[PDB]
């Protein structure tokens, strides 16, 4: 587990906030995401 | 005459304490839905000063 997604819609039109543990800090944005149907990381 | 500042002029719900929406979805005034497209009934939520 490395981060959450929260918002009503889950995608663009709206704000939406994301917090991501990358390795060594916590990035925590509200920006209007378009999120993918099943989004996950590259590690 | 500046446009710049809007004001939303309409919403489903109030908002809650320190609320933002800043969305622009066609607000359904009536019975017909909008589905993304303007028109009778179906009306852009912000609104400028005059
Ligand atoms: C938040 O979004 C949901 C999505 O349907 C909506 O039902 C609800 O009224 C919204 N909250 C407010 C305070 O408008």
């Amino acid at each position: 587990i490395r981060g959450w997604i929260f918002g009503t819609t889950l995608d663009s039109k709206t704000q939406s906030l994301l917090i991501v543990n990358n390795a060594t800090n916590v990035v925590i944005k509200v920006c209007e995401f378009q999120f993918c149907n099943d989004p996950f990381l590259g590690v | 005459g500046n446009y710049n500042y809007l004001y939303r002029l309409f919403r489903k719900s109030n908002l809650k304490p320190f609320e933002r929406d800043i969305s622009t979805e066609i607000y359904q005034a009536g019975s017909t839905p909008c589905n993304g497209v303007e028109g009778f009934n179906c009306y852009f939520p912000l609104q400028s000063y005059g």
